[PDB]
C-alpha cells in the first residue's frame, strides 16, 4: 500500500536567553540507511524576526514552513504591515497544524 | 429601472446612491476622536412617548476595544454587527491578540460589497445594499484611538470627528470649528451633547440621547442615564455663564 | 451493561432506571436520571452507548414539545412511540446509527389506559405488560412472568419492582447503584424519590 | 435559481416593497397589547365580511410560541403562520442547546431578524406582518412587550397597538396609560385594553378577544361572557355628564 | 408575488378573480355529518358522466375536498395532500387531523405567494373531514394560503347569492338530510342553466355510517343524484 | 416592444414570431437545394456561390458528412448550420455506441426535430435559422430523404427542395412524378440521378451552371460522399450532349 | 441576442459588427507554404513604449491570431482557443489541425449568439497556420461565420486593404512567397492606415512558414522587420 | 439610440458601443489624480489623496501587490481592492508554484482578462476603477495603465483621474529627461511630484495630501506617507 | 449557457385569464380537425393527414400514435409539440407504472400523467404551454373502454364522442345527432368517417385519413405464441386499404 509518510531524521534545538534566542539544526537529511544530503538546511528565517524549524518528514516540514511564511506575508497585507509577534505566530501555527488533525 | 448594480451616465451606482439617501433620513450619530479616547453619541428618536427609550440600541459593542454607532435603516445593521463581532473574536482565536480597528472596519466593508442578483462576483448573497452607515470607534497599540465611517458602498473613511444622519450637514460644520488636536475626553463629551442638542428635531435629555466612549484603559462603555443627565445639568451651565 | 425496567399495572406505568454512570474503572456518578419527560403523560427511559443516549432523548423531547405547542394538544403514547420507532429505524441505516434502547411509558387520557412500549436501537417495537433492556431482562422477565397480575394496584407494582431490583442486586456482576422509580398515571409523572433505603 | 431582486431602493431612499408591506398591516384587523404591574394583556378585533363561521376550529389571533411567550399580529394571516412556525422551532432549539427557555427579547430579536432577512433576498417579498410579542422571562416577574414590523425593526412598548385604526387607539393609550401608575392588577389592565378596542370595533361581541399572561407560564384566554362583563360595565359606567 | 402600493398581492387577487368564474361548490356541516355538492361548468350531452370526476376528491378515508378553479392545478395539490396524509399515518400510526392537513396545503399555497416568481395555483378548496379531536369539520382555502372553518360555505361562481341563502336557511341542529336538501336548493337558485339536472352535479357525504360507530364516505353515483333530486321535488 | 416578438411565447393568434423569423433566416444565403431518390441512391444538389475573390472556394460548403451513411444539406446561415452539423455528428456516434447499429436517417431527423422543438418551447434559447435535409440509403427503408425546420417539424420525401425558389423547383418535380408515375428516378447509376437532378434544377431556375456553381452529395449503400469540381464537370458535359 | 429581428437577422450580432468596423485594421495573407499576419497599432501618445504592446497572439506553437474590435474580447477568445488546442493534443497527441481549430472557435463564438443573457463577441479574428497538409488562413465574424481565405482584412481600413489583397491574388495565380507576403503585408497596412491617419501608428507582423520557420509561429523582428517597413515606405512616397 | 441600450453590459448599442462600460470609465474621470512614470532602474507612483472633510482621511490610493509590484487607483476604491487582491494571489501563486516573480506584463494580461468577463456576463457590472501598475522584474522597470474596459497598455509615464490631462501633457514633453533618471530615486520622484502639479487648480500640495511609492533594482516596493514625503513638497 | 427565465411565462391577467393558455387554445383552433367516438366494444380516433405538397410522404408522419398496447392518442394543434408529448408519455407509462406494477397503466392514469406534463409547462419558469389538445382512447380490464380530451391547461375530461380543432363546432353537433349508447364498433367507424368528410377540402381517401381503433386483442400482432394469457394489443391502426373499403359502402 502507498504510505504517504517518511522520516528524514535531523534534530533541532531551541534555547532562549534574556534578549536573544537560538534555533539550531543539523544539516543532514536521510532515508533509511542513506544520506540524501550533508547540507540541506531546515532552520529558516521567516521574516518579522522569527525563525522556524519543522523537523521529521521533510516534505511535511517544507509545506508547513511555506504555509507559515505565506501567513506572515498575508498578515502584512491584511493588517497594515503590523509586525507578527512571536505569541501570535505560535497561535497561528497551532491552527495550521490542527487544520490537518485528520 | 433596469438592474440592481447599474451605472448612471455619471458613473455612480444607482442603488448605492439611493441607500445614502435612506441614511440621511436616519437619526443622528456623532463621533469625536481624542487622545484620551473616542466618544460616540446618538439621537434615540422614539416614534412615540410609549416607546421604552432604553430598548433603543443604536450604540453597540463589537469587542472590548471597539464600539459602533449606526444611522439609517438600523435593522440592516444586525448582520453587520454580528459579522464584525465574529471577525474580532475569530481574529483573537487565530492570533492571540486584538484585531486592529482599520482591519475590523475593512472586514465590515467587505461584507457590504456582497450585493447583486446572482452577480458575476463569483458569490453575491444579498439583493440590495445596506441602508445604514456606521461610525466605528476604538483603540489599538499601533495607531492609537480611531474613528471610521463605513458606507454601504464598501468605502470607509477615517475622521477626527464625523456626524451621520438627518442632522449631519449642520453637525459637520459645527464639528469643523469645534475640533482641535488637544480636546480632552470630557470636553469631547460636552461637544457631542451640544451638537446633538442643536440638531435634534426634541429637547435633548438623558432618555432621548445616549453617550458612550472607549478608553484604552477601560474599554468600550455605554454611559448610563444618570451619568449623562449630569453632563447635560453641566453643559447648560457652561453655556449659561457664556 | 445500565438497568432499564418497565412495568404496566392497571391504572399506571412504572419505570425504574439505574443511577450509575461508569466509565472504565470508575463510577463517576451514582445519581443519574436516565429519563426524559416527553409530555405531561409520556416518559422515556433510555440506555446504550455513552454519548448517543442523552442526545437522542433530548432530541425526541424537543420534537414532542414542539408538536405540543404547535397543536396545543398532547400526542397519545402510541403516537409518540411510533415517532420514536421510525426515528430509530431511519437511524439504523445511516452512516452512524444511534445506539440507544428505550422504554416509553405513558397514560393515554383519551382511552384511560396506561401503556408501555419497548423499542431497541434497531427500531424494534413492542407493547408489553413489562419490559427491560440489556442483561437485566434475563432475570426480570421470568420473575414477572410468575409474580405479575394484570389488575394490580400501583402499590403492588412498586412491590413487584422491589423484587426485580432485589434479584438484580443479588445476581448481576456490576454495581448499578440502585434505581430511580417514576410513575406515569392519569395525573402525570412523579418520582418515588425514596426507593433505595426504603 | 430565481434570485431576481424585488426589494430595492427608490430615488428618495425608500424600499417600496417594505413600505407596501406596512400598508397591508394597516389593512389588517387591529391588535393591541398593554403591560401592567405583573401582567400583559393582548386584544384583537375580528372582521365581518361573513357571519356563518365555525369558531371552534378557526385559528385565534394569539399564538403560544413557548409556554411563557405569546405572539399576536396584524396583516396577512398566511404570512404570520410562517413566522409562528419559525418562532416555535427556535424556541425549542434554544431549550435544547442553552438549557433555558428564550427571554422575550431574544424571541423578538429572532423574529425581527427573520423579517429583515426577507427584505434583502432575491425573489422573496417582505412579510405583510407586524407583530406584538408578550410574556415573562424564565424566573422573572418584570413584564415584557415588544413589537416588530416588516422592516425588521423591533422595540419594547409600555403599551402599543398595530393594524387598522391603530392611530386612533394609540391616541387613547397615550392619554390614558400612566408610566407611574402601570395598571396595578389583572382586571383593570383588561379594562384599559377593552376600552381602547371599543373605539374601532363597534359592538364587544364575536370580535373582541383577550389573552392574559402572568409570570411562570400562566396564560389564559377569556370567554365571550367574561368579555361582555367588561363591555357592559364600561358603556353604562362611562357616559355620564 | 409582489405588493401593490395598497398592500395587495396582484397575482393572488387575479387568481381569486379566476375562481369566481368556476362551477360553484358548497359545503354544509350538520350534527351527524357533512354535505359536499358541486356544479359542473357549461357541459354537453356527449360528456361522460359515469367515469367522470372533476370537483370532488377523496384525500384519505376521513377527508374529502371540493374544487373550485383550474382542475390541473388542483390535481397537483390533491396529490401532495394525499402523500402528506400518508406520511403522517406512517409516522404516527394515526390518521391525520383535518386541521393539520389543511394548514399544510395552505402553507404550500402561501409559498407561491412569497417566493420563486411562479404563479399561484388557481384553486380554492372546501374540505370536509372527520377526526376524533374536533368531530366533523369544514374548511376553506384559497390561493392566498388563507384557511378558515365554516358551518356552511360556498366557493366559485355566485358565492354572494349562495351565501345569502345558506345564512337564511341553515340552523345548528340540522340533520345531514336537511343539509343535502339545503345544498341542492342553494344550487338550484344560484345555476346558470335552465334547471338543475343530475349530469351537472357531483355529490358526497361524510356520515357516522348508519350502524357501526365508524365514519363512512359516500361519493354519490349518477343514479343516486338523480334519485335525491326527485325526493326534494326538483325531478 | 412586445415580448411575444422577442421570445418564443404565444401571440394572441397562437403564433410564434421568433420561429417565423427563424424561417426567414433560412433563405439568407440565397441558395437552393434539392434532393431526389434513385433506385439505390439519393442525390442532393445545392447552388454554390463564392462572391468574394479572396475566399478559398474549397472551404465554402453547405453539405455535411454526418456519418458513414448519412449526408446533410443545410439551407440557412453557416454558423447555425455548423452547430446543427456538430450535434448531428455527435448524436449519430452516440447512437451507434449505445445501440450497436448505425443511426438511421429518419431517427436522426426526428432527434434533430425534437431538439428544435425545445427551442420553440424554451425562452432562453433562440431557434436555429436553418432547414436540414438528411439523406441516406437506409438498410431497412431504402433511399431516404428527411427534412427538418425551425418549428420542430420533419417529414419524409419522395423528393424535395428548399430555398428562395423552392416553389418552382417543387412544382417542377411534382410535374415529373405525375408523368413518370413512380416515386423515384428509375436509373441504376447514381451518375444519371445526379444528371437528372441538375437538369431539373436548371429548368426551374432558368440558369446554366458551371462546375463551380454546384455542390453534389450522393448517398449509396454503406457510403455518403460529396463530388469534386471535376466529377461535377463530367456530369455537366453529359447533360450538354443531350439537352 | 437570442432574438431574431423580423428580417431573420440578429441585431445584437449586427451591432457587434459595428464595433469591429470601428477597430484598428488587421490582415492575413496566405502564401505558398505559410501565412503572414499584420496589424495596425495606433500610437495614442509618445508615452507608449514602442514594440511593447503586442497584439498578435500565438495558439499552441503553430497558430497565429490577430483581431480587430474590442481587444479584451479577442484575448478572451484566444484563451479559449488555447484550452481548445490543449484538450485536442492531450487526447489525440497530434497538434490541432487548422480547419479543426477553426470550428472550435466557430462553435464557441456561435454559442454567444444563442442566449439573451450573453452578448456576442465584438471582434473579427484572423488566424491560421501550417498543419500536416498545408497552410490555412481563416477569418471569423461575430456571428461565428468563418471561411478559408487567400487574403483577409477587417477593421476601419478593410475596404482599401481588401482591394489591395484582390490585386495580389489576381496578379499572382502561381502563389506568393513568405518573404514576399511579409513585405506586402507591410505595404497593405500602410496603404489601410489612410482611413485612420489622424494618429501615428506602429506596424507588427508575424508569420508561420514551413521553409521559413519550420511551421512554427514567429514574430518578424530586426532586419526583416525594417526591410518591410522600408519596402512599404518606398511604395507610398 | 442611447435609450434601451444602457440597461446592462450584455447589450450593444446600434453604434457598437457598450454604454455600461463607458459609464464605468466615467467614475475614473471623477477620481482624484494619480501619476506614474519610470526610468530604466526605477518606477514611481504619485497619488494625490482626496479627503472627504478637513476632519477626514486623505483616502489611501496606493496598494502593494508583492515585493516587486504595486499599483495606484482612481475611481471606485472597493473595486481596486478586489483587483489588487486578485493580483496579490496571482503574484503569490507564481511564487509558490514556480518560484518565479510574476512579470508585470502577465499581471496586465491577467487584470485585462478579469475585467473582460464582467463586460460580457449578465447581472454583473464592469469594474469602475483605473489602475496604474508599477513593477521591477527580470526585464527591468515597467509601468502599465489599466482601464475597466479591460485595456492595459505599457507606458513610460501617464496619469489618470481628475484633470489628468495636464500631468499627461507635461510627461509627454519631459519624456527624454525622466527616462534617463537612472540610479537616482530622488530625481525620479521629484519629476513625478512636479508632474502631478500640472493637474491642480485645487492647491500647494501638502504633507497629508501626498502619497509616493517606488520600486527598483535594489528597492522593494515601498509606500511613503506624511513625514517621509515632506522633503518633496 | 444557463437559464435566465426562472419565472412563469403564464401569469394571471386582471380579468383572471391565463393568456398563454388561451393563446395555446387559439393555436389548437387552427389545427386540422381530429375526433374520437366510443362504441360498446371499441373506441375510434381519427384525423386528416393534411400533406404539404404531394412530394411529402404522408405515412412517414404519425398523427395517430400507440402509447401502450391498449392506449392510443391523436391531436389537434402544433405537431412538433404532440411528437414530444408522445415520447414523454410512452416513457412515463413505464417509469411511473410498468416498472412498478408490471402492467401498463389504466387509461385515466396515463391521461393523468400527460395532463401533469402539460400542467407543468403552464407553471414552470422559462416555458410556454403545449399548443396541442389530445384525444386519448384506451381500454383496461377494470374500466373497459374510455376516451379523454387533454387541453393546454392540463385539464382532462371524459367524452362518449367529441372533436377538436378547425371544424370542431360543426362536428360536435354532427356527432350529438348520431351517438347512441348501443353502437357497435363498425358503426362508430362509419360515423367517424362521415364526420370527417365535413371538416376536409381535397381528396378524401385512405391516404389522407389516419384512423385507429381500440378494440379486441389481436393475437397475430403479438409477435410470439405460447403464453395464452395474452391475445395481444387492442390498439390497431387501420390500413390505407381498409379505409377505402369502408369508403365505397359509405
Amino acid at each position: 500500500q502507498f504510505n504517504p509518510y517518511g522520516d528524514n531524521g535531523g534534530t533541532i534545538l531551541g534555547i532562549a536567553g534574556e534578549d536573544f534566542a537560538v534555533l539550531a539544526g543539523d544539516t543532514r537529511n536521510i532515508t533509511d540507511y542513506s544520506i540524501n544530503s550533508r547540507y540541506e538546511p531546515k532552520v529558516f528565517d521567516c521574516g518579522d524576526n522569527i525563525v522556524m524549524s519543522a523537523n521529521g518528514f521533510a516534505a511535511d516540514g517544507d509545506a508547513l514552513v511555506k504555509r507559515f511564511k505565506n501567513s506572515v506575508k498575508w498578515y502584512h497585507f491584511d493588517h497594515n504591515d503590523k509586525k507578527l509577534s512571536i505569541n501570535s505566530a505560535a497561535r497561528n501555527i497551532q491552527h495550521l497544524l490542527y487544520g490537518k488533525r485528520f | 429601472d433596469r438592474g440592481v448594480s447599474t451605472f448612471s451616465p455619471e458613473g455612480r451606482l444607482f442603488q448605492v446612491e439611493y441607500s445614502l439617501e435612506a441614511i440621511k433620513l436616519g437619526s443622528t450619530a456623532i463621533g469625536i476622536a481624542t487622545k484620551e479616547g473616542v466618544v460616540l453619541g446618538v439621537e434615540k428618536r422614539a416614534t412615540s412617548p410609549l416607546l421604552e427609550s432604553d430598548s433603543i440600541e443604536k450604540i453597540v459593542e463589537i469587542d472590548r476595544h471597539i464600539g459602533c454607532a449606526m444611522s439609517g435603516l438600523t435593522a440592516d445593521a444586525r448582520s453587520m454587527i454580528e459579522h464584525a463581532r465574529t471577525a474580532a473574536v475569530t481574529h483573537n482565536l487565530y492570533y492571540d491578540e486584538d484585531i486592529n480597528v482599520e482591519s475590523l472596519t475593512q472586514s465590515v466593508c467587505d461584507l457590504a460589497l456582497r450585493f447583486g442578483e446572482g452577480a458575476s462576483g463569483e458569490e453575491r448573497l444579498m439583493s440590495r445594499p445596506f441602508g445604514v452607515a456606521l461610525l466605528i470607534a476604538g483603540h489599538d497599540a499601533d495607531d492609537g484611538y480611531q474613528l471610521f465611517h463605513a458606507e454601504p458602498s464598501g468605502t470607509f473613511y477615517r475622521y477626527n470627528a464625523k456626524a451621520i444622519g438627518s442632522g449631519s450637514e449642520g453637525a459637520q460644520a459645527e464639528l469643523l470649528n469645534e475640533w482641535h488636536s488637544s480636546l480632552t475626553l470630557k470636553e469631547a463629551e460636552l461637544l457631542v451633547l451640544k451638537i446633538l442638542k442643536q440638531v435634534m428635531e426634541e429637547k435633548l435629555d438623558e432618555n432621548n440621547a445616549q453617550l458612550s466612549c472607549i478608553t484604552k484603559q477601560d474599554g468600550f462603555k455605554i454611559y448610563d442615564n444618570e451619568k449623562t443627565a449630569e453632563l447635560i445639568k453641566e453643559l447648560k451651565e457652561k453655556e449659561a455663564a457664556e | 451493561m445500565d438497568i432499564i425496567l418497565g412495568i404496566r399495572v392497571q391504572d399506571s406505568v412504572i419505570l425504574a432506571s439505574s443511577k450509575a454512570v461508569t466509565r472504565g474503572i470508575s463510577v463517576l456518578k451514582d445519581s443519574d436520571d436516565k429519563t426524559r419527560q416527553l409530555s405531561p403523560h409520556t416518559l422515556m427511559s433510555f440506555a446504550g452507548e455513552a454519548g448517543d443516549t442523552v442526545q437522542f432523548a433530548e432530541y425526541i423531547q424537543a420534537n414532542i414539545q414542539l408538536y405540543s405547542i404547535r397543536e396545543d394538544y398532547e400526542l397519545s403514547p402510541q403516537a409518540v412511540s411510533s415517532f420514536v420507532r421510525q426515528e430509530l429505524a431511519k437511524s439504523i441505516r445511516s452512516r452512524r446509527p444511534y445506539q440507544v434502547n428505550v422504554l416509553i411509558g405513558g397514560y393515554d387520557k383519551k382511552k384511560n389506559k396506561p401503556e408501555l412500549y419497548q423499542i431497541d436501537y434497531l427500531g424494534t417495537k413492542v407493547e408489553l405488560p413489562y419490559g427491560a433492556h440489556g442483561y437485566s431482562g434475563f432475570y426480570t422477565f421470568s420473575l414477572l412472568d410468575h409474580h405479575y397480575r394484570p389488575d394490580m394496584t400501583t402499590e403492588e407494582g412498586l412491590d413487584l419492582l422491589k423484587l426485580c431490583v432485589q434479584e438484580l442486586e443479588k445476581r448481576m456482576p456490576m454495581d448499578f447503584k440502585g434505581v430511580i422509580v417514576k410513575i406515569v398515571d392519569k395525573d402525570g409523572i412523579r418520582q418515588v424519590d425514596d426507593f433505595q433505603a426504603q | 435559481g430565481y434570485d431576481r431582486a424585488l426589494s430595492i431602493f427608490s430615488p428618495d431612499g425608500h424600499i417600496f416593497q417594505v413600505e407596501y408591506a406596512l400598508e397591508a398591516v394597516k389593512r389588517g384587523t387591529c391588535a393591541v397589547g398593554v403591560k401592567g404591574k405583573n401582567c400583559v394583556v393582548l386584544g384583537c378585533e375580528r372582521r365581518s365580511t361573513l357571519k356563518l363561521q365555525d369558531t371552534r376550529i378557526t385559528p385565534s389571533k394569539v399564538s403560544k410560541i413557548d409556554s411563557h411567550v405569546v405572539l399576536s399580529f396584524s396583516g396577512l394571516n398566511a404570512d404570520s403562520r410562517i413566522l409562528i412556525e419559525k418562532a416555535r422551532v427556535e424556541a425549542q432549539s434554544h431549550r435544547l442547546t442553552l438549557e433555558d427557555p428564550v427571554t422575550v427579547e431574544y424571541l423578538t430579536r429572532y423574529v425581527a431578524g427573520v423579517q429583515q432577512r426577507y427584505t434583502q433576498s432575491g425573489g422573496v417579498r417582505p412579510f405583510g406582518v407586524s407583530t406584538l410579542i408578550a410574556g415573562f422571562d424564565p424566573r422573572d416577574d418584570e413584564p415584557k412587550l415588544y413589537q416588530t414590523e416588516p422592516s425588521g425593526i423591533y422595540s419594547s412598548w409600555s403599551a402599543q397597538t398595530i393594524g387598522r385604526n391603530s392611530k386612533t387607539v394609540r391616541e387613547f393609550l397615550e392619554k390614558n396609560y400612566d408610566r407611574k401608575e402601570p395598571p396595578a392588577t389583572v382586571e383593570e389592565c383588561v379594562k384599559l385594553t377593552v376600552r381602547s378596542l371599543l373605539e374601532v370595533v363597534q359592538t364587544g361581541a364575536k370580535n373582541i378577544e383577550i389573552t392574559v399572561v402572568k409570570p411562570d407560564s400562566d396564560i389564559v384566554a377569556l370567554s365571550s361572557e367574561e368579555i361582555n362583563q367588561y363591555v357592559t360595565q364600561i358603556e353604562q359606567e362611562k357616559q355620564e355628564q | 408575488t409582489i405588493f401593490s402600493p395598497e398592500g395587495r398581492l396582484y397575482q393572488v387577487e387575479y387568481a381569486l378573480e379566476s375562481i369566481s368564474h368556476a362551477g360553484t361548490a358548497i359545503g354544509i356541516m350538520a350534527s351527524d355529518g357533512i354535505v359536499l355538492a358541486a356544479e359542473r361548468k357549461v357541459t354537453s350531452t356527449l360528456l361522460e358522466q359515469d367515469t367522470s370526476t372533476e370537483k370532488l376528491y377523496k384525500l384519505n378515508d376521513k377527508i374529502a375536498v371540493a374544487v373550485a378553479g383550474l382542475t390541473a392545478d388542483a390535481e397537483i395539490l390533491i396529490n401532495t395532500a394525499r402523500i402528506h396524509a400518508q406520511n403522517y399515518l406512517k409516522t404516527y400510526n394515526e390518521d391525520i387531523p383535518v386541521e393539520i392537513l389543511v394548514r399544510r396545503l395552505s402553507d404550500i399555497k402561501q409559498g407561491y405567494t412569497q417566493h420563486g416568481g411562479l404563479r399561484p395555483f388557481g384553486v380554492s378548496f372546501i374540505y370536509a373531514g372527520y377526526d376524533d379531536r374536533y368531530g366533523y369539520q369544514l374548511y376553506t382555502s384559497n390561493p392566498s394560503g388563507n384557511y378558515t372553518g365554516w358551518k356552511a360555505i360556498s366557493v366559485g361562481a355566485n358565492t354572494s347569492a349562495a351565501q345569502t341563502l345558506l345564512q337564511m336557511d341553515y340552523k345548528d341542529d340540522m340533520k345531514v338530510d336537511d343539509a343535502i336538501e339545503l345544498a341542492l336548493k342553494t344550487l338550484s337558485k344560484t345555476t346558470d342553466s335552465s334547471a338543475l339536472t343530475y349530469d351537472r352535479l357531483e355529490f358526497a357525504t361524510i356520515r357516522k355510517g348508519a350502524n357501526d360507530g365508524e365514519v363512512y364516505q359516500k361519493i354519490f353515483k349518477p343514479q343516486e343524484i338523480k334519485d335525491i333530486l326527485v325526493k326534494t321535488g326538483i325531478t | 416592444a412586445g415580448y411575444d416578438r422577442h421570445i418564443t411565447i404565444f401571440s394572441p393568434e397562437g403564433r410564434l414570431y421568433q420561429v417565423e423569423y427563424a424561417f426567414k433566416a433560412t433563405n439568407q444565403t440565397n441558395i437552393n437545394s434539392l434532393a431526389v431518390r434513385g433506385k439505390d441512391c439519393t442525390v442532393v444538389i445545392s447552388q454554390k456561390k463564392v462572391p468574394d475573390k479572396l475566399l478559398d472556394p474549397t472551404t465554402v460548403s453547405y453539405i455535411f458528412c454526418i456519418s458513414r451513411t448519412i449526408g446533410m444539406v443545410v439551407n440557412g446561415p453557416i454558423p447555425d448550420a455548423r452547430n446543427a452539423a456538430l450535434r448531428a455528428k455527435a448524436e449519430a456516434a452516440e447512437f451507434r455506441y449505445k445501440y450497436g447499429y448505425d443511426m438511421p436517417c429518419d431517427v436522426l431527423a426526428k432527434r434533430m426535430a425534437n431538439l428544435s422543438q425545445i427551442y420553440t418551447q424554451r425562452a432562453y434559447m433562440r431557434p436555429l435559422g436553418v432547414i436540414l435535409t438528411f439523406v441516406s440509403v437506409d438498410e431497412e427503408l431504402g433511399p431516404s430523404i428527411y427534412k427538418t425546420d425551425p418549428a420542430g417539424y420533419y417529414v419524409g420525401y419522395k423528393a424535395t427542395a428548399t430555398g428562395p425558389k423552392q416553389q418552382e423547383i417543387t412544382t417542377n418535380l411534382e410535374n415529373h412524378f405525375k408523368k413518370s408515375k413512380i416515386d423515384h428516378i428509375n436509373e441504376e447509376s447514381w451518375e444519371k440521378v445526379v444528371e437528372f437532378a441538375i437538369t431539373h434544377m436548371i429548368d426551374a431556375l432558368g440558369t446554366e451552371f458551371s462546375k463551380n456553381d454546384l455542390e453534389v452529395g450522393v448517398a449509396t449503400k454503406d457510403k455518403f460522399f460529396t463530388l469534386s469540381a471535376e466529377n461535377i464537370e463530367e456530369r455537366l458535359v453529359a447533360i450538354a450532349e443531350q439537352d | 441576442n437570442s432574438v431574431f429581428s423580423p428580417d431573420g437577422r440578429n441585431f445584437q450580432v449586427e451591432y457587434a459588427v459595428k464595433a469591429v468596423e470601428n477597430g484598428t485594421t488587421s490582415i492575413g495573407i496566405k502564401c505558398n507554404d505559410g501565412v503572414v499576419f499584420a496589424v495596425e497599432k495606433l500610437i495614442t501618445s509618445k508615452l507608449l513604449v514602442p514594440q511593447k504592446n503586442v497584439k498578435i497572439q500565438v495558439v499552441d506553437r503553430h497558430i497565429g491570431c490577430v483581431y480587430s474590435g474590442l481587444i479584451p474580447d479577442g484575448r478572451h477568445l484566444v484563451n479559449r482557443g488555447r484550452e481548445e488546442a490543449a484538450s485536442f493534443k492531450k487526447l489525440y497527441k497530434t497538434p490541432i489541425p487548422i480547419p479543426a481549430f477553426a470550428d472550435r472557435l466557430g462553435q464557441y463564438v456561435q454559442a454567444h449568439t444563442l442566449y439573451n443573457s450573453v452578448r456576442p463577441f465584438g471582434v473579427s479574428t484572423i488566424f491560421g497556420g501550417v498543419d500536416k497538409n498545408g497552410a490555412h488562413l481563416y477569418m471569423l465574424e461575430p456571428s461565428g461565420s468563418y471561411w478559408g481565405y487567400k487574403g483577409a482584412a477587417t477593421g476601419k481600413g478593410r475596404q482599401s486593404a481588401k482591394a489591395e489583397l484582390e490585386k495580389l491574388v489576381d496578379h499572382h495565380p502561381e502563389g506568393l512567397s513568405a518573404r514576399e507576403a511579409v513585405k506586402q503585408a507591410a505595404k497593405i497596412i500602410y496603404l489601410a492606415h489612410e482611413d485612420n491617419k489622424e494618429k501615428d501608428f506602429e506596424l507588427e507582423i508575424s508569420w508561420c512558414s514551413l521553409s521559413e520557420t519550420n511551421g512554427l509561429h514567429k514574430f518578424v523582428k530586426g532586419d526583416l522587420l525594417q526591410e518591410a517597413i522600408d519596402f512599404a515606405q518606398k511604395e507610398i512616397n | 439610440f442611447r435609450n434601451n441600450y444602457d440597461g446592462d453590459t450584455v447589450t450593444f448599442s446600434p453604434t457598437g458601443r457598450l454604454f455600461q462600460v463607458e459609464y464605468a470609465l466615467e467614475a475614473i474621470k471623477q477620481g482624484s489624480v494619480t501619476v506614474g512614470l519610470r526610468s530604466n532602474t526605477h518606477a514611481v507612483l504619485v497619488a494625490l489623496k482626496r479627503n472627504a472633510d478637513e476632519l477626514s482621511s486623505y483616502q489611501k490610493k496606493i496598494i502593494k501587490c508583492d515585493e516587486h509590484m504595486g499599483l495606484s487607483l482612481a475611481g471606485l476604491a472597493p473595486d481596486a481592492r478586489v483587483l489588487s487582491n486578485y493580483l496579490r494571489q496571482q503574484c503569490n501563486y507564481s511564487s509558490l508554484v514556480f518560484n518565479r516573480k510574476l512579470a508585470v506584463e502577465r499581471a496586465g494580461h491577467l487584470l485585462c482578462d478579469k475585467a473582460q468577463k464582467n463586460t460580457q456576463s449578465y447581472g454583473g457590472r464592469p469594474y469602475g476603477v483605473g489602475l496604474l501598475i508599477i513593477g521591477y522584474d527580470k526585464s527591468g522597470a515597467h509601468l502599465l495603465e489599466f482601464q475597466p474596459s479591460g485595456n492595459v497598455t505599457e507606458l513610460y509615464g501617464t496619469a489618470i483621474g481628475a484633470r489628468s490631462q495636464g500631468a499627461k501633457t507635461y510627461l509627454e514633453r519631459t519624456l527624454d529627461t525622466f527616462i534617463k533618471i537612472d540610479g537616482n530615486p530622488d530625481e525620479l520622484i521629484k519629476a513625478g511630484v512636479e508632474a502631478i502639479s500640472q493637474s491642480l487648480r485645487d492647491e500647494s500640495l501638502t504633507v497629508d495630501n501626498l502619497s509616493i511609492a517606488i520600486v527598483g533594482k535594489d528597492t522593494p516596493f515601498t509606500i511613503y506617507d506624511g513625514e517621509a514625503v515632506a522633503k518633496y513638497i | 449557457m444557463t437559464d435566465r427565465y426562472s419565472f412563469s411565462l403564464t401569469t394571471f391577467s386582471p380579468s383572471g385569464k391565463l393568456g398563454q393558455i388561451d393563446y395555446a387554445l387559439t393555436a389548437v383552433k387552427q389545427g386540422v380537425t381530429s375526433l374520437g367516438i366510443k362504441a360498446t366494444n371499441g373506441v375510434v380516433i381519427a384525423t386528416e393527414k393534411k400533406s404539404s405538397s404531394p412530394l411529402a410522404m404522408s405515412e412517414t408522419l404519425s398523427k395517430v400514435s400507440l402509447l401502450t398496447p391498449d392506449i392510443g392518442a391523436v391531436y389537434s394543434g402544433m405537431g412538433p409539440d404532440y411528437r414530444v408529448l408522445v415520447d414523454k408519455s410512452r416513457k412515463v407509462a413505464h417509469t411511473s407504472y410498468k416498472r412498478i406494477y408490471g402492467e401498463y397503466p389504466p387509461t385515466k392514469l396515463l391521461v393523468s400523467e400527460v395532463a401533469k406534463i402539460m400542467q407543468e409547462a403552464t407553471q414552470s419558469g422559462g416555458v410556454r404551454p403545449f399548443g396541442v389538445s389530445l384525444l386519448i382512447a384506451g381500454h383496461d380490464e377494470f374500466n373497459g373502454f374510455s376516451l379523454y380530451q387533454v387541453d393546454p391547461s392540463g385539464s382532462y375530461f371524459p367524452w362518449k364522442a367529441t372533436a377538436i380543432g378547425k371544424g370542431s363546432v360543426a362536428a360536435k353537433t354532427f356527432l350529438e345527432k348520431r351517438w347512441n349508447d348501443e353502437l357497435e364498433l363498425e358503426d362508430a367507424i362509419h360515423i367517424a368517417l362521415l364526420t370527417l368528410k365535413e371538416s376536409v377540402e381535397g381528396e378524401f381517401n385512405g391516404d389522407t385519413i389516419e384512423l385507429a381503433i381500440i378494440g379486441d386483442e389481436n393475437p397475430d400482432l403479438l409477435g410470439y405464441t405460447g403464453i395464452p394469457t395474452d391475445k395481444g394489443p387492442r390498439f390497431r391502426k387501420l390500413t390505407s386499404q381498409e379505409i377505402n373499403d369502408r369508403l365505397e359502402a359509405l
